[PDB]
């Protein structure tokens, strides 16, 4: 449903190695450039289907999206990942639920059972560009997160954005599908393992990079 | 140091290789060394220091745009000036970390620029004559009229045009200096030299940064993880990887220093022969007919000014190879005969100074009935 | 002596030699690790009232705290105590990250663990290890204390197991073309076989109460690690850190640049350490090198004089640990040690640097370094009709020597 | 036998690394060699003759 | 595949440097023959022309 | 396509080793443009035919 | 031509020059002119056989 182009936004920083004035290539899964990512409404939500990472800008004021959905069968057996976040605290949990179905206050099995992880950071999370990146790694949730002040483009704000790393939490499930927690809309782009090089500043920030898969040039 | 710096046991692991090491670093050295000798013979020719004269009085030539400026701390031509600002290179200090060291050379520039003024300081006084015995003083509009004569065009050329060949000396100067500083891929050749050494010198630092097959790069990681008898066979893998590619910049660098070699022997023998004379070889000093160059001092080069003489706005004519007189065939001394249309005259061949045909001009030889085309 | 061994000959001829290196050596030690000192919970998965069976084990991640892994390793129990990428009596040194401890029973004649790509059905089926593993495989016998957690065992599943994967659930099993609409025994035989061996004395397949831990070594945060101690942090010297496990030798320096608070080593052009950071005290500290150069040795030959000057390729004037004459003087090619500076200036005799040449001058008998001169000074007159003539010539006769050919040498190979 | 063969390739490998690095600077040395060498018969036809 | 990686890194090995030699050769010669194109320009330009 | 044609698992090892692949398509290329230079001096003297 | 501009002339006439270049006056030529090519000629020819 109108299906926006990438442009150049979802470009992070690979590892905790400060480098300056260079230019380094990295074999990373990194959006590519200039791809297609669907405008899926959320004035509604069904399930998207993860595959191996999701570009997630969603642009609002509302803060009508609370969380995050992540499960593997989102019925039982493996561990159901669930990032509610409300005005302050972010408190994660991987307790087996259900999730029953849209919500709007705990709408899972509200069983608990493996009750295992319940890390809940609690600082804060957020002129509002979520611009949010997932991705498991070897057993590893990364989130990258940034807040750009857009307030004058539709579609995606034409420029780059060094997405700083949010929090490295460790935990693993397959995920093979997710479902955002919620009057804005949601994008969703896909990650695929292309190598990239990446011209850190002077300063330490990825300022621009080039897709070594896009054209010959 | 370069394959493994600060470790005792890969240092005794290498000892088992011979004498690798000091292979390396005799050729290195003895690269060094012939990269010493190559600017001690392009430059000190003549072991004698002439200063430039301060009156200017050459005749209308300028000559200021290649002698040395004393008005800037160095003293340099505003030509090397600007060829050595077009020619630049911490990425430095970065690879010196790594047992990598660039020693100074033996000269510095501005010896460099002294003897390049050297040689340009007894051009314009004594000529050629400096280059073969005791230096000779010479006036310039004499000199330049000698070397005319060099190249078959009479002296009567250059004293009845000596405005118009001055003007064209100084328009021709100053347009080498603009050339030189418009165009920014005028200094490609000693460019070219300084990127490959970056370049090679760059991936050599960057081969320490590979596995080779062992367990981690860095030799301190595997030193405090592993008992001795394993880590002497990472250390042997990193050893083995770490020698190659030094033998590999090792090889590399004897092969273009051949190069460069070669270069530094063709151009002391084009100043010794372009510089200190007039050469009479085709295209060797310039395009076409060679009268006199002037050395500028460049980075890692040297730039030659090659001045010469080039024919031009000709005159179509007809012409015979000889002239019978009286039952007698008169071939041109020096020279060639030239009618336009009507009157035989007898000219130089390269210029257009018709004449009577003398006695003095032409030499009998036999009869006018052997000649093919008499006239 | 050294420019004599260097040369393998007794008689050293004029001119400058290099021998050897220079190299600022270390004064202090730094083993600067975190603040964690609370022990790691040791016990838990080894001391332990019962284990986990092969088909579904425990993985019990370890987090935050002092590991002591010598207490393990010294005690005299357990068997086949191999660490893979690590040596057991350097285990406390090194500072880890992510250590999985993995607690489960197996067979007693099997005790392979797939260790480094082990071929053996028992794991195949039930737990695979991966080829790059960087950690220890401890097994324990189980015959006196309780020989009741060997449960069971997957006697087959049709595939392969991937690294460090669980399978939990594996009911449905057939081999025959039919399809398992529950049923066992006629298609083949269902999986999750069980293992009854909780008493009897059969030597040799007692249970094996197997424990591995699994380190996440290389570059991390490095959350759980070694019983280590902790130095004083000194600035603008040599010393031997050992920042949060990574070994080396610098100058530590207070940094300028602008580390990302996410960021924890430092790298730049060519990816060498630039910069780390301090476990205790969040700080950026700078690591170059220790200066160091090539040690030149500028002779007359040993005919005339016994005398040297060293030049010392690279360092200053300070970084100076023959050897001192009360002669230091600076050049552009390193501090020259040994020679005085003569203002006079004469034609080079040992070139030394950047229009620096050294020569044994006799006017005392030291050596002396000055600026090299070019030429003689042949000021000439120009001047307009004024025209020198020779009168008189001089036959000269040169010589030129040239190689020609170098020996032909043929060299066999076996 | 089978270390006897490990040490004894590791021996090969040494010692045909040596030989190729002799090779080598052999020719390196033969092509200065046949310059000089080319130098020299141009002089002597350019200035005996 | 633990075992092959051997076996496939004795291949690399033998290969890399049979190109190594083949390359330095390479430069070798084509230094030669820059060279003999050298002298045949000098010849071209002080002959023909 | 010379150390390890068509195959991923060699194509892997060959990444450890480095850059030796670069130096060599480099240093290659730049025999090939020498070549080519040489060439071009040799005949193309004067640019009016 | 390789000096500056073309400037035409009569081979004859040019033969006479190179003539006077090598030392031997232009009598020699132009009044043994059928003998030269003639010479000239046979060589050329020997030359591609
Ligand atoms: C030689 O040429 C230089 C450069 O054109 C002349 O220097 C110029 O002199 C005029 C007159 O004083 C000044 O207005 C210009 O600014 C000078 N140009 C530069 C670039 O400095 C010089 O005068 C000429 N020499 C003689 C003897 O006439
Ligand atoms: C030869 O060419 C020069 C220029 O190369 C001619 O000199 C020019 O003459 C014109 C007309 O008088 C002047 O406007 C120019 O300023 C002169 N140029 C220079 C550089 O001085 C000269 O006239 C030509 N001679 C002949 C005989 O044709
Ligand atoms: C070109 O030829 C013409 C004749 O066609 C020559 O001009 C004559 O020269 C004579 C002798 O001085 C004069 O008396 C005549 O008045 C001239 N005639 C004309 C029409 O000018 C001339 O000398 C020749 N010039 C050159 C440069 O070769
Ligand atoms: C130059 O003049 C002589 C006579 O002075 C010409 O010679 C004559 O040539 C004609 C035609 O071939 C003959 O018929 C006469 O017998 C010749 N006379 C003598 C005395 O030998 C000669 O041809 C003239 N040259 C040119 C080029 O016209
Ligand atoms: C619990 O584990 C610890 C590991 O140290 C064992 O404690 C050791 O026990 C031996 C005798 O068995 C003593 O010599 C050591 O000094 C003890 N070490 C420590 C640190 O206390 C203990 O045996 C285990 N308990 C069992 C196996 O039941
Ligand atoms: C992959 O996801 C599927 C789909 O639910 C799940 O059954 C399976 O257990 C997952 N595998 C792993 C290794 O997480
Ligand atoms: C880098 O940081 C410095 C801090 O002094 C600042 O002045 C400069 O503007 C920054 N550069 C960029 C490109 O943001
Ligand atoms: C004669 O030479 C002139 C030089 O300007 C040229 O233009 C003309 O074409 C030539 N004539 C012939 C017939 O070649
Ligand atoms: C020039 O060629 C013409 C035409 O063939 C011929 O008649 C003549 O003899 C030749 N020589 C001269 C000097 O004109
Ligand atoms: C570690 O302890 C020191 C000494 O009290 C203290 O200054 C420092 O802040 C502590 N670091 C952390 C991360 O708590
Ligand atoms: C080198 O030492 C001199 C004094 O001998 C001092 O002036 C200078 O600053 C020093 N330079 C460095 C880079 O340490």
């Amino acid at each position: 449903p109108a299906y926006t182009n990438s442009f150049t936004r979802g470009v992070y920083y690979p590892d905790k190695v400060f480098r300056s004035s260079v230019l380094h290539s990295t074999q990373d899964l990194f959006l590519p450039f200039f791809s297609n990512v669907t405008w899926f409404h959320a004035i509604d939500n069904p399930v998207l289907p993860f595959n191996d990472g999701v570009y997630f800008a969603s642009t609002e004021k509302s803060n009508i999206i609370r969380g995050w959905i992540f499960g593997t069968t989102l019925d039982s057996k493996t561990q159901s990942l669930l990032i509610v976040n409300n005005a302050t605290n972010v408190v994660i949990k991987v307790c087996e639920f259900q999730f029953c179905n849209d919500p709007f206050e705990f709408r899972v099995y509200s069983s608990a059972n493996n009750c295992t992880f319940e890390y809940v950071s609690q600082p804060f999370l957020m002129k509002n560009l979520r611009e949010f990146v997932f991705k498991n790694i070897d057993g590893y949730f990364k989130i990258y997160s940034k807040h750009t002040p857009i307030n004058l483009v539709r579609d995606l704000p034409q420029g780059f954005s060094a997405l700083e790393p949010l929090v490295d939490l460790p935990i693993g499930i397959n995920i093979t599908r997710f479902q955002t927690l919620l009057a804005a809309a949601y994008y969703v782009g896909y990650l695929q393992p292309r190598t990239f090089l990446l011209k850190y500043n002077e300063n330490g920030t990825i300022t621009d990079a080039v897709d070594c898969a896009l054209d010959p040039l | 140091m370069y394959i493994c710096g600060d470790s005792t046991e890969c240092s005794n692991l290498l000892l088992q290789y011979g004498s690798f090491c000091t292979q390396l670093n005799r050729a290195l050295t003895g690269i060094a060394v012939e990269q010493d000798k190559n600017t001690q013979e392009v430059f000190a020719q003549v072991k004698q220091i002439y200063k430039t004269p301060p009156i200017k009085d050459f005749g209308g030539f300028n000559f200021s745009q290649i002698l040395p400026d004393p008005s800037k701390p160095s003293k340099r031509s505003p030509i090397e000036d600007l060829l050595f600002n077009k020619v630049t290179l911490d990425l430095i200090c970065a690879q010196k970390f790594n047992g990598l060291t660039v020693l100074p050379p033996l000269l510095t520039d501005e010896m460099i620029a002294q003897y390049t003024s050297a040689l340009l300081a007894g051009t314009i006084c004594s000529g050629w004559t400096f280059g073969a015995g005791p230096a000779l003083q010479i006036p310039f509009p004499m000199q330049m009229a000698y070397r005319f004569n060099g190249i078959g065009v009479t002296q009567n050329v250059l004293y009845e045009n000596q405005k118009l060949i001055a003007n064209q000396f100084n328009s021709a100067i100053g347009k080498i200096q603009d050339s030189l500083s418009s165009t920014p891929s005028a200094l490609g050749k000693l460019q070219d030299v300084v990127n490959q050494n970056a370049q090679a010198l760059n991936t050599l630092v960057k081969q320490l940064s590979s596995n080779f097959g062992a367990i981690s790069s860095v030799l301190n990681d595997i030193l405090s993880r592993l008992d001795p008898p394993e880590a002497e066979v990472q250390i042997d893998r990193l050893i083995t990887g770490r020698l190659q590619s030094l033998q590999t910049y090792v090889t590399q660098q004897l092969i273009r220093a051949a190069e460069i070699r070669a270069s530094a022997n063709l151009a002391a023998t084009k100043m010794s022969e372009c510089v200190l004379g007039q050469s009479k070889r085709v295209d060797f000093c310039g395009k076409g007919y060679h009268l006199m160059s002037f050395p500028q001092s460049a980075p890692h080069g040297v730039v030659f000014l090659h001045v010469t003489y080039v024919p031009a706005q000709e005159k179509n004519f007809t012409t015979a190879p000889a002239i019978c007189h009286d039952g007698k065939a008169h071939f041109p001394r020096e020279g060639v005969f030239v009618s336009n249309g009507t009157h035989w005259f007898v000219t130089q061949r390269n210029f257009y100074e018709p004449q009577i045909i003398t006695t003095d001009n032409t030499f009998v030889s036999g009869n006018c009935d052997v000649v093919i085309g008499i006239v | 002596s050294e420019t004599k061994c260097t040369l393998k000959s007794f008689t050293v001829e004029k001119g400058i030699y290099q021998t050897s290196n220079f190299r600022v050596q270390p004064t202090e030690s730094i083993v600067r690790f975190p603040n964690i000192t609370n022990l790691c919970p040791f016990g838990e998965v080894f001391n332990a009232t019962r284990f986990a069976s092969v088909y579904a084990w425990n993985r019990k991640r370890i987090s935050n705290c002092v590991a002591d892994y010598s207490v393990l390793y010294n005690s005299a129990s357990f068997s086949t105590f191999k660490c893979y990428g690590v040596s057991p009596t350097k285990l406390n040194d090194l500072c880890f990250t992510n250590v999985y401890a993995d607690s489960f029973v197996i067979r007693g004649d099997e005790v392979r663990q797939i260790a480094p790509g082990q071929t053996g059905k028992i794991a195949d089926y039930n737990y695979k290890l991966p080829d790059d593993f960087t950690g220890c495989v401890i097994a324990w016998n189980s015959n006196n204390l309780d020989s009741n957690y060997n449960y069971l065992y997957r006697l087959f599943r049709k595939s392969n197991l991937k690294p460090f994967e669980r399978d939990i659930s594996t009911e449905i099993y057939q081999a025959g073309s039919t399809p398992c609409n529950g049923v066992e025994g006629f298609n083949c035989y269902f999986p999750l076989q069980s293992y009854g061996f909780q008493p009897t004395n059969g030597v040799g397949y007692q249970p094996y109460r197997v424990v591995v831990l699994s380190f996440e070594l290389l570059h991390a945060p490095a959350t759980v690690c070694g019983p280590k101690k902790s130095t004083n942090l000194v600035k603008n010297k040599c010393v031997n850190f050992n920042f949060n496990g990574l070994t080396g030798t610098g100058v530590l320096t207070e940094s300028n640049k602008k580390f990302l608070p996410f960021q924890q080593f430092g790298r730049d052009i060519a990816d060498t350490t630039d910069a780390v950071r301090d476990p205790q005290t969040l700080e950026i500290l700078d690591i170059t090198p220790c200066s160091f150069g090539g040690v030149s040795v500028i002779t007359p030959g040993t005919n005339t004089s016994n005398q040297v000057a060293v030049l010392y390729q690279d360092v200053n004037c300070t970084e100076v640990p023959y050897s001192t004459g009360s002669n230091v003087f600076q050049t552009r090619a390193g501090c020259l040690i040994g020679a005085e500076h003569v203002n006079n200036s004469y034609e080079c005799d040992i070139p030394i640097g950047a229009g620096i040449c050294a020569s044994y001058q006799t006017q005392s008998q030291s050596i002396i370094a000055y600026t090299m001169s070019l030429g003689a000074e042949n000021s000439c007159a120009y001047s307009n009709n004024s025209i020198a003539i020779p009168t008189n010539f001089t036959i000269s006769v040169t010589t030129e020597i040239l190689p020609v050919s170098m020996t032909k040498t043929s060299v066999d190979c076996t």
